[PDB]
C-alpha cells in the first residue's frame, strides 16, 4: 500500500 | 574536496570463528544510543549535507519527480455485501486514503484518512471490512515501533467502537461470516492466534493456538469463502514452506465461546500450501511439493492421505498465485520468463479455457472472492505507470476492460521503449535482464546506466512503475536495467536455492555479468554504470562494489545487511538464517566470510594491474531507527569504508565520495509521499554527479 510510484 | 570525521576504532575487539581471527573495531556502533554512536551520526550527516549541497541537480530531480507523480490513483476495489472499497490519493498526499462507495462509479465517502494522523508518517498496512460491510477494523502504528493497534470502526457513521487490540504486527484481521467478530495473531505482552468478539476487551479473546516449545515460529491465518473453515498456518523462517492446520466451525457446539481440536492437514515444514478453494471437505491447494514451480492439487479432508494433482506443474512456468472466481472458475497467475500470463479455468476439472498474456511489467492485486463474477487486478510497468483492469466472467470472459487508468502528466511513452534480453553468466546460466531507454540511441558506450537487483528469498523482480525513473531517462539521458538474477523465485525454488545459503555468489557473479553485458553492448561503460538495492539487495550492492569497484561509478545500498558474522543476533535477523547460513557453524561461515561485506573491504589500488582502480561513489541510506535491518549493518560498514580507503592514508587514490544518507525519526516502514520524493532526489542527485552526467 505505498502511497506513489516514486 | 572533502573531509571526513573522525570514527573512534577500538583495536582490543577481535573474535575467533573456528581458529579465524576476526577483528570488529565498530563493535560500539551497535549500541545506537550511546552518544559517540549520535555523534557518529551527527558528523556523518553533516558531511552527508556538505557533499549533497555540491549536487546543483537534487533541486531539479525533486521537482520533476513531483510533477510525474502529481496524479489520482484509485487502487483495485473489493467488494463487501454491496459496498465496494478501495484506496485513493489524489496524487501527492503523503498517505493512501480509504474509501467506501455503494456503486463502483458512485460518490466515494472517506472511511479512513492516515494523513490527518502525525501528518500522514505512516499509512495503513491492516485494512479488514468485515462480511456484511458495517466493519472496519485497521492498523494504527504508536510510534516509530513496528507495533500496531488494532482499532475498529462502524462503515454507517464512521464512529469508533471502544475495542483496542494492541501487541500485532503483520497480522490480519479475519472476519468470520456471523459478523461476530474476527481471528487475529498477536504477540504476548511466541505468537498467537486469537479470536476477538466485537464489543468486548483484548482480556476476554479466545485464544486458538500457541506453541511455547517453539517460540520462533510464526503464523498466517485464513477463512474460506463459505465461512465454515478457519485455516492455520505456521511457518518456520523466511522459507517458501507451512505447516496446515484446519478448524472446522460447523461442527462447534458453541461456536467460537467453547474453549483447541485442530484437523492437522499438514504437520511439517516440507511444503508450501495455500488453500483456494473447497467444496464442502474437497479442498483445492496450490503447492510446491515436487513442484519447484508449484501446482494446484486437491484432497478431501475426510480421507487426507490421498492428494491429487488438478493442474499439474508446468515443465517452465512458476504458478505464481491462483484464484477461485466466478462460482465455479479459476484464475492462474503464471509467471513466464518474468513477464505474467492469465490463464482462466474450469475450478472443478481444472481444464484451460482461455489464456491472456501479458505486455511487459506486473499485474497483482487480485482480491475477488468465488462468489464475485467480476474480477479487477492492476497493471504497472516501465511506461505503464497503472491500470485497473476489470474481467467480467458472467457478461464478458474474453476482453479485458479499462476502469481506471493513471495519467503521468507531460510524459510521452511512445519516446521511450523496453526489451528482455538474456545474458549469461560466469557458470554459463542465462540471466533475464530487462532495459529501459529512449528509442533510437546508439550503442557507442556513452550513457550513464542505472541498475537494480535483489536475489534473495524467492521475491520476484518485476518492472513496475517508477515516477522518478523517467526523470533518469528522460532529463538524465539515462538507461536502466532490472536484473533477475538468481536467488529470487522467477523460475521457481530452484533459481531460489541456486542464489542461496552455499550458493549466495552466484547472486553478485549474475549481476556482475549483467554490467559486463551492458558495457559490452555499448549501451554504457566501466564507470559510467550506477547499482542500486535495498535489503538483501543493498547486501548485493556491497558485495558487488567490494569485488568488482572496477565495474562501477556509483553505488547506493539502502537499509542494507552488511555484517554477515552478525546480522542474526539483532531483531529478526534470526529469520534469514535460512537464505544466508549462520555463522554458529563452521561450514556456513566459510560461505559467509568470504562475502560479509564489512570483512571484504580491500584497496583496489594494491592488487597488481589495477592502480587506476578505486571504489565508487557511494551513498549508503538507512534510518536512525531501522527495527528490521538494524542500521548498526549499514554504519559499521560506512566506518570500515572510510577507514580502509580514505582515513588510515595520508593522501589516498580513492577520491570518490563514500556517504550515508541518514532519515531521521523515520522507521522502516510506511514512507510517506514526499519524505520518499525527499531521498529518491538525494539518490538521484548523486549519481548524476557521480556519473558526471549532465541534465537535459
Ligand atoms: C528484509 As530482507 C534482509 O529479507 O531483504
Ligand atoms: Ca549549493
Ligand atoms: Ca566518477
Amino acid at each position: 500500500n505505498a502511497s506513489a510510484p516514486v | 574536496p572533502l573531509h571526513y570525521p573522525p570514527v573512534r576504532r577500538d583495536e582490543t575487539v577481535v573474535d575467533d570463528y573456528f581458529g579465524v581471527k576476526v577483528a570488529d573495531p565498530y563493535r560500539w556502533l551497535e549500541d545506537p544510543n550511546s552518544e559517540e554512536t549520535k555523534e557518529f551520526v551527527d558528523n556523518q550527516e553533516k558531511l552527508a549535507n556538505s557533499v549533497l549541497e555540491e549536487c546543483e541537480l537534487i533541486d531539479k530531480f525533486k521537482q520533476k519527480i513531483i510533477d510525474f507523480v502529481n496524479f489520482p490513483r484509485c487502487g483495485v476495489p473489493f467488494r463487501r455485501a454491496n459496498k465496494y472499497f478501495h484506496f485513493y490519493n489524489s496524487g501527492l498526499q503523503a498517505q493512501n486514503v480509504f474509501q467506501m462507495q455503494d456503486d463502483l462509479d458512485g460518490k466515494p465517502e472517506v472511511l479512513y484518512d492516515p494523513n490527518l494522523r502525525e501528518g500522514g508518517r505512516s499509512g495503513l498496512s491492516l485494512y479488514s471490512v468485515s462480511e456484511d460491510a458495517k466493519y472496519f477494523a485497521f492498523g494504527i502504528h504508536s510510534g516509530l515501533t513496528e507495533w500496531v493497534t488494532i482499532k475498529i470502526l462502524k462503515t454507517e457513521d464512521r464512529s469508533y467502537l471502544p475495542d483496542t487490540l494492541e501487541w500485532v504486527k503483520f497480522s490480519p484481521a479475519i472476519w468470520t461470516h456471523d459478523n461476530k467478530g474476527f481471528f487475529y495473531c498477536p504477540y504476548p505482552p511466541n505468537q498467537e492466534a486469537r479470536y476477538h468478539f466485537l464489543g468486548t476487551d483484548q482480556s476476554e479473546d479466545i485464544l486458538l493456538w500457541r506453541d511455547l516449545e517453539n517460540p520462533a515460529h510464526h503464523l498466517k491465518c485464513q477463512i474460506t469463502d463459505d465461512g465454515k473453515y478457519f485455516l492455520l498456518y505456521i511457518l518456520d523462517g523466511c522459507d517458501d514452506a507451512n505447516k496446515v492446520y484446519c478448524l472446522d466451525l460447523t461442527k462447534l457446539p458453541n461456536g467460537l465461546e467453547s474453549f483447541a481440536p485442530f484437523m492437522k492437514l499438514i504437520d511439517s515444514f516440507d511444503a508450501s500450501y495455500t488453500a483456494i478453494a473447497n467444496d464442502g471437505s474437497v479442498f483445492t491447494f496450490q503447492t510446491n511439493k515436487d513442484a519447484p514451480r508449484k501446482k494446484l492439487v486437491r484432497v478431501d479432508l475426510n480421507n487426507p492421505s490421498v492428494w491429487t494433482d488438478l493442474v499439474p506443474e508446468s515443465k517452465k512456468d512458476l504458478l505464481e498465485s491462483a484464484h477461485a472466481v466466478n462460482e465455479n472458475q479459476l484464475i492462474l497467475r503464471y509467471l513466464s520468463d518474468v513477464k505474467h500470463v492469465l490463464e482462466i479455468r474450469d475450478l472443478e476439472s481444472g481444464a484451460l479455457q482461455h489464456r491472456l498474456p501479458i505486455d511487459i511489467g506486473s499485474v497483482d492485486g487480485i482480491t475477488a472472492r468465488r462468489r464475485d463474477s467480476v474480477v479487477f487486478f492492476k497493471f504497472t510497468s516501465i511506461l505503464t505507470p497503472g491500470i485497473v483492469y476489470q474481467c467480467d466472467l458472467k457478461n464478458d470472459p474474453t476482453q479485458l476492460k479499462i476502469f481506471r487508468e493513471s495519467v503521468v502528466p507531460d510524459f510521452d511513452r511512445s519516446e521511450f521503449e523496453v526489451k528482455q534480453v538474456f545474458v549469461p553468466s560466469k557458470d554459463g546460466t542465462k540471466i533475464p535482464i530487462f532495459i529501459a531507454a529512449r528509442k533510437g540511441i546508439s550503442l557507442d558506450g556513452s550513457h550513464p546506466c542505472e541498475m537494480h537487483g535483489y536475489g534473495g528469498f524467492g521475491i520476484n523482480m518485476m518492472p513496475t512503475f517508477s515516477a522518478s525513473r523517467i526523470v533518469f531517462l528522460k532529463h538524465l539521458g539515462g538507461v536502466f536495467c532490472l536484473a533477475n538474477i538468481r536467488g529470487g523465485g522467477e523460475y521457481g525454488e530452484e533459481w531460489h536455492k541456486a542464489g542461496f545459503r552455499d550458493k549466495k555468489q552466484n547472486v553478485f557473479d549474475d549481476f556482475i555479468s549483467a554490467a559486463e553485458y551492458l558495457i559490452s553492448s555499448g549501451y554504457t561503460k566501466a564507470r559510467r554504470v550506477a547499482i542500486e538495492g535495498g535489503s538483501n539487495g543493498g547486501l548485493l550492492v556491497a558485495a558487488c562494489i567490494n569485488q568488482r569497484p572496477d565495474l562501477f561509478g556509483c553505488a547506493e545500498a539502502n537499509c542494507g545487511v552488511m555484517d554477515m558474522l552478525r546480522f542474526h543476533k539483532f531483531t529478526l535477523g534470526y529469520l534469514w538464517t535460512g537464505d544466508y547460513g549462520c555463522s554458529d557453524k563452521e561450514e556456513e561461515f566459510k560461505w559467509l566470510i568470504k562475502y560479509s561485506p564489512i570483512h571484504n573491504v580491500r584497496r583496489p589500488w594494491e592488487q597488481p594491474g589495477n592502480e587506476e582502480t578505486q571504489y565508487p561513489a557511494t551513498m549508503i541510506l538507512t534510518a536512525d531507527h531501522d527495527d528490521r535491518v538494524v542500521p548498526l549493518h549499514s554504519f559499521k560498514l560506512l566506518a570500515t569504508m572510510q577507514h580502509v580507503l580514505c582515513t588510515s592514508l595520508e593522501d589516498s587514490p580513492q577520491k570518490n565520495p563514500i556517504i550515508a544518507r541518514i532519515q531521521r525519526k523515520a522507521a522502516a516502514y510506511g514512507r510517506a509521499t514526499m519524505t520518499q520524493i525527499a531521498e529518491v532526489a538525494d539518490r538521484y542527485g548523486f549519481m548524476a554527479k557521480a556519473l558526471e552526467a549532465p541534465w537535459i
